[PDB]
């Protein structure tokens, strides 16, 4: 329900963002949390409220919302970072915790 | 401001405690009421 | 805080499937827990919760009527079974920390840095 | 007059837009400045009239803050009849 | 500062000019805000 990027360039140096797009019933008046994984490994979480890091997450990753929609950024692309990033909030429409298709980050 | 999360002002009665109080307020009113009568107790009506 | 996940590999379609995870120094009444399974290759879904301390549970609409989760809070152990299991349906399961719960809301699904704790996660195959 | 959102509009609660974050210019020392505040009221003292709003009580009658240093814990009373009673 | 004309200005009659129509801002219930007010008052209450 919310959306996010299929995929999702970037370089050293260069900021990258991915994009979440959902509605007032999710996003708008609900915390979203942003997630990375690697392949075969559990996904960590990165940002735990909208703005909020976990003590044990580097600078290079921030994130804002704003109306129905919110995005991640990433300083700066390290061969480290790529990874498949997913963002999750919790849909009183739904009523259930609601998860983006996510993105993968090359 | 608000420090931590934000938590709901609230009060803890225990239940065995109050049910015992109310048989006993119970027997009490039926001594005025009439030993066969039921007694109610519901939340208050309305106003302020 | 660690969790460890645990439950069968291999269960034949129409069978019951049944996961429990442990966890070791999180109190399990303080906090909800919840469980998240994604196929390899696919997105995460998320299945249900519980409260800690009432018991109270919560379901993905989608999977509701086949997905009963319970807890027992001797032993910190958090359990979900799911009925009528397809290979179209199975996936990597885990299980997370998700919220903190207060006694005197059982509503509350309170935002915090804990629910970073997650597992590795199992294989389930039908 | 009070521009008020909701605060931890995002927060999962009972008390979900129980706690609003109010501004308003209010005044100071000096008669020619005002100081711009930023508090938070209870949803059961403000009412609509950002958003606006104003205390619940400026539509009845005049608010007195009382004393900080004053304690409101009861303290027992005795009543001592006169001499003759 | 009342801002007046006369009340019934064009009225034959003793009472002519003893009533006087005046406007003012004056304020209201929010610091704020003014309302303004349209009233009569007489002669001898009001002064140039
Ligand atoms: C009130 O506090 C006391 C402290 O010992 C506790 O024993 C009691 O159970 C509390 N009341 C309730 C209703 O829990
Ligand atoms: C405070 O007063 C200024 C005056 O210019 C006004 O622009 C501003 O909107 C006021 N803010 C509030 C919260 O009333
Ligand atoms: C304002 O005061 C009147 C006085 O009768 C009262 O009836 C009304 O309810 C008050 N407004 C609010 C919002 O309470
Ligand atoms: C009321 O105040 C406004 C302020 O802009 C002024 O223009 C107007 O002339 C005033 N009216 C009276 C009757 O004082």
């Amino acid at each position: 329900v919310l959306t996010q990027p299929p995929s999702v360039s970037g370089a050293p140096g260069q900021r990258v963002t991915i994009s979440c797009s959902g509605s007032s019933s999710n996003i708008g008046g609900y915390h979203v949390q942003w997630y990375q994984q690697l392949p075969g490994t559990a996904p960590k979480l990165l940002i735990y409220e909208s703005n909020k890091r976990p003590s044990g997450i580097s600078d290079r990753f921030s994130a804002s919302q704003f109306g129905t929609s919110a995005s991640l950024t990433i300083t700066g692309l390290q061969s480290e970072d790529e990874a498949d990033y997913y963002c999750q909030s919790y849909d009183s429409s739904v009523s259930a915790q609601v998860f983006g298709g996510g993105t993968r980050l090359t | 401001d608000v420090l931590g999360h934000v938590r709901m002002a609230h009060c803890n009665i225990s239940k065995a405690t109050w049910n015992e109080t109310l048989g006993k307020v119970v027997k009490q009113l039926r001594k005025h009421f009439g030993n066969n009568t039921i007694i109610r107790f519901a939340q208050s009506s309305g106003g302020d | 805080v660690q969790l460890q996940e645990s439950g069968p590999g291999l269960v034949k379609p129409s069978e019951t499937l049944s996961l429990t995870c442990a966890v070791s120094g999180a109190s399990f009444s303080s906090f909800w827990w919840d469980w998240i399974r994604q196929p390899p290759g696919r997105g995460l879904e998320w299945i249900g919760d519980i409260n800690g301390n009432s018991g109270s549970t919560n379901y993905n609409p989608s999977l509701k009527s086949r997905v009963t989760i319970s807890k027992d809070a001797s032993k910190s152990q958090f359990s979900l079974k799911l009925t009528s299991v397809t290979a179209a349906d199975t996936a990597v399961y885990y299980c997370a920390l998700q919220s903190v719960t207060y006694y005197e809301d059982d509503s509350g699904h309170y935002e915090t840095e804990m629910a970073k704790f997650w597992g590795q996660g199992v294989l389930v195959t039908v | 007059t009070l521009q008020c959102t909701n605060y931890a509009p995002k927060l999962r609660s009972m008390m979900r837009g129980e706690i609003k974050n109010c501004s308003f210019n209010m005044t100071t020392e000096l008669r020619d400045k005002k100081q711009k505040v930023y508090s938070l009221f209870y949803r059961l003292d403000v009412v609509q009239i950002n958003k606006e709003y104003r205390l619940i009580n400026c539509n009845t009658s005049a608010i007195t803050q009382a004393c900080p240093k004053v304690s409101f814990e009861p303290i027992p009373i005795h009543y001592c009849a006169p001499a003759g009673f």
